[PDB]
RNA sequence: GGAGCUUUACUGCAGGCUGUCGCUGAGACGUGGUCGCCGAUCGGUGACUGCGACUCUCACUCCGGGAGGAGGACACCGAUAGCCGG
RNA sequence: GACUCGUACGGUCACUGAAUCCUGCCCAGUGCAGGUAUCUGAACACCUCGUACAAGAGGACGAAGGACCUGUCAACGGCG
RNA sequence: UCUCAGUAUCGGGAGGAACAGAAAACGCAACGUGAUGUCGUUAGUAACCGCGAGUGAACGCGAUACAGCCCAAACCGAAGC
């Protein structure tokens, strides 16, 4: 039979239908008077946190984080430039909304280090996401066969190195054949022609 | 100057001589599909746009006979070289 | 080119800046519960460094000492009331609606309690008209009819120092004087006298803008100098 | 060859103005269109939408120490389109 | 964020340059500003054609802007 | 525009190496191959480009080394850390 957990899953399908659009409209309310790394006890959406590898257990942590939507915020040239070159308005960033808030969240816990993260939707003026960290030094982790290769030495800081899942997707890496020429192994050994 | 609406002349596709109707050709419309037109959609960005950030423009004084022979037998139309005419215009 | 001088002034270096620190009240109507009436009794007068214009040091019941926005008129040992229920003399602070029309009034509110913020210069004072459960009409300075809520609180009487700008300055350092005392950048270069680098209306062999001086509204900043979205110009017509 | 400067030189880029989409909700008039059901191309009747006119409060914004007050689906902000823009 | 512990007897942006006697005529061009029946005026949504969809072609509606009208020279300037 | 070049330089960060990695692959179209990286080749080929100047892969093949697995959920439901 259908797990509790498929509900959560088919509701958040359509975050402006039904009882979720209520809710949303409610808590982005409270959201918009919070800060930019929030640690909150329970994930919004259980199903895709478990998903992601969430447990409820010690050493697992949760925190959502709001980030500007649109382009980048970027200063004009103060020098000669090209054409081409000289653009402000429509230039945006490598990077998506959601791994520049897994940074943000890592950030806010230097000791944690960035599992997974998920969207739990927008304004007009933000987004917000979700985001599972676990606790490297933790003997909880350290003794969980399911996440206890996250405490290795070559995984510190791998938010910061697009080891995340948002990470690889964004750097390209989604494709195993055609289109992937310049993505994998890596963007640098590409020379930086990936995207 | 003047010229026959109609003639005999030679059909290189009948390949025989046949009386030919003779009108201007007119200009058909673009349909916005060819490979140009994807190429300009695709390259024009921030910036110069290179080939695409040119104005056409210039008219040489006098244009060349621009014109259509169609046979009046079997139909089809065939293309001749033109000349310079200031003016073009059909005696019917 | 280079940036044009009113560009340095958004920078806020202090060379801009009011001379903030040696300024002695930011001058707001007190705030009174509500319902109520507060009176208070007018311990000293003393020159404003930011107005140039007279300022009185109050001492309330409650024992709060502060300064406030002074009328003509206005001494030691007068007492003042603000509230709802004050009486209608000039340095009362009342809401325009309990204010008889016809009273001239000064420090305005826009908004209910902001403090004040029209009419609060030398010999200046807004004129209430019109009286409603809906709309204040008030007459500004300028000249304005401004439509205000009754609850906004403003000050009986007009404000002190009346015909300061009679007395010609006279002289340069008379003029500096002041202009120490304020956020401006003085004394004042014209463009027309300046490099092309320096101003739209720099350079040439002799002085002249060399553009008309009327500039549209949407012109960006470092163009957008002379006569602003002017409507017309001159004197005659 | 270079640079500084100019402008109704060429090409662009900020910035301003303006329409539109998102944030963005409730009720309802006039009108027109794609339309379904109560009727035997003929009319009472869902919904959708073009159109320009209006009222609300609940997001959002401002004032207020607060209670509350003023605005209000606009504005701000994000995206885009046209005009101006040495 | 400066102006601003400021509020039109104020700030900002320009021109001229104490006093005295004065400061004429011109709004066609250019600039600014206001108005505008009609004309022009983009994208989204809408309608038609096309495509089992799409590209694309057209239409209706019409913002600012423009045409057009008006105001304005102690605006740019002009005064044969 | 293109080129120099995703170069110089700047911000963040790991390790002794890093990154990649067990197909929603390939598409010598097959009755075929079988995680990933790298080297040699494919090849200055296909592709891009005021179609100017320039730019420029991949599959495959021959090698090197080889290695394959764990969740989420269903069904259990405190049997656990
Ligand atoms: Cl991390
Ligand atoms: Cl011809
Ligand atoms: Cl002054
Ligand atoms: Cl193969
Ligand atoms: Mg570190
Ligand atoms: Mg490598
Ligand atoms: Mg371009
Ligand atoms: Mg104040
Ligand atoms: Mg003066
Ligand atoms: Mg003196
Ligand atoms: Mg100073
Ligand atoms: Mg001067
Ligand atoms: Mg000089
Ligand atoms: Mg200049
Ligand atoms: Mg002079
Ligand atoms: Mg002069
Ligand atoms: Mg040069
Ligand atoms: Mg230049
Ligand atoms: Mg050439
Ligand atoms: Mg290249
Ligand atoms: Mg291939
Ligand atoms: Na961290
Ligand atoms: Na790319
Ligand atoms: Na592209
Ligand atoms: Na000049
Ligand atoms: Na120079
Ligand atoms: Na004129
Ligand atoms: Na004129
Ligand atoms: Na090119």
């Amino acid at each position: 039979a259908r797990s509790a957990y498929s509900y959560i899953r088919d509701a958040w399908k359509n975050p402006g239908d039904g009882q979720l659009a209520e809710l949303q409209w409610q808590r982005q309310q409270e959201w918009r008077n919070e800060g930019a790394v929030e640690r909150i006890e329970r994930p919004t959406r259980l199903d895709k946190a478990r998903s992601q590898g969430y447990k409820a257990k010690q050493g697992v942590i949760v925190a959502r984080v709001s980030v500007r939507k649109g382009s980048a915020r970027k200063r004009r040239h103060k020098a000669g430039r090209r054409s081409k070159r000289q653009g402000v308005t429509r230039i945006t960033r490598r990077k998506d909304i959601q791994r520049v808030a897994e940074e943000r969240a890592s950030r806010t816990f230097p000791n944690l280090r960035v599992l997974n993260s998920y969207s739990v939707g927008q304004d007009g003026r933000q987004k917000w996401h979700e985001v599972i960290l676990i606790d490297p030094n933790h003997p909880a982790i350290q003794n969980d066969d399911d996440l206890s290769w996250i405490c290795a030495d070559d995984q510190a800081d791998r938010v910061f190195r697009g080891l995340t899942g948002a990470g690889r997707r964004n750097r390209g890496l989604s494709g195993k054949g055609k289109g992937s020429e310049k993505t994998r192994p890596s963007l640098r050994s590409n020379g930086g022609k990936g995207k | 100057m003047q010229m026959p609406r109609r003639f005999n002349t030679y059909c290189p596709h009948c390949n025989e001589h046949q009386e030919h109707e003779v009108e201007k050709v007119r200009s058909g419309r673009q349909t916005g599909m060819k490979w140009i037109d994807r190429q300009r959609e695709r390259n024009s960005g921030i910036g110069n746009d290179g080939k695409f950030s040119k104005v056409p423009g210039g008219d040489k004084p006098t244009k060349k006979t621009d014109l259509k022979y169609r046979c009046g037998e079997c139909g089809k139309a065939h293309l001749r070289e033109g000349w310079r005419a200031g003016r073009l215009e059909f005696q019917e | 080119g280079r940036r044009i001088q009113g560009q340095r002034r958004g920078r806020g270096t202090s060379t801009f800046r009011a001379p903030s620190h040696r300024y002695k009240a930011d001058l707001e109507h007190r705030k009174v519960e509500d319902g109520d009436v507060i009176a208070g009794t007018v311990v000293d007068i003393e020159h404003d460094p930011a107005r140039s214009a007279p300022v009185a040091a109050v001492e309330f019941e409650d024992g709060d000492r502060r300064l406030i926005l002074a009328p003509e008129g206005v001494g030691v040992g007068d007492e003042l009331q603000v509230g709802v229920s004050a009486e209608i003399a000039p340095g009362n602070t009342l809401p325009l609606a309990e204010i008889p029309e016809g009273v001239p009034v000064c420090n305005v509110e826009s908004s209910p309690g902001d403090g004040g913020k029209f009419a609060r210069a030398s010999g200046v004072n807004a004129q209430l008209l019109t009286h409603d459960r809906n709309v204040a009409v008030v007459k500004l300075p300028s000249g304005e009819m401004k439509r205000l809520d009754p609850q906004c609180r403003a000050t009986i009487g007009v404000v002190a120092g009346g015909g300061r700008t009679d007395k010609p300055f006279v002289k340069a350092g008379n003029k500096h004087h002041k202009m120490k005392a304020r956020g401006t950048k003085w004394p004042n270069v014209r463009g027309v006298a300046m490099n092309a680098v320096d101003h739209p209306f720099g350079g040439g062999g002799r002085q002249h803008p060399g553009k008309p001086k009327s500039i549209s509204r949407n012109a960006p900043p470092g163009r957008k100098v002379g006569d602003i979205a002017s409507k017309r110009t001159g004197r005659g017509g």
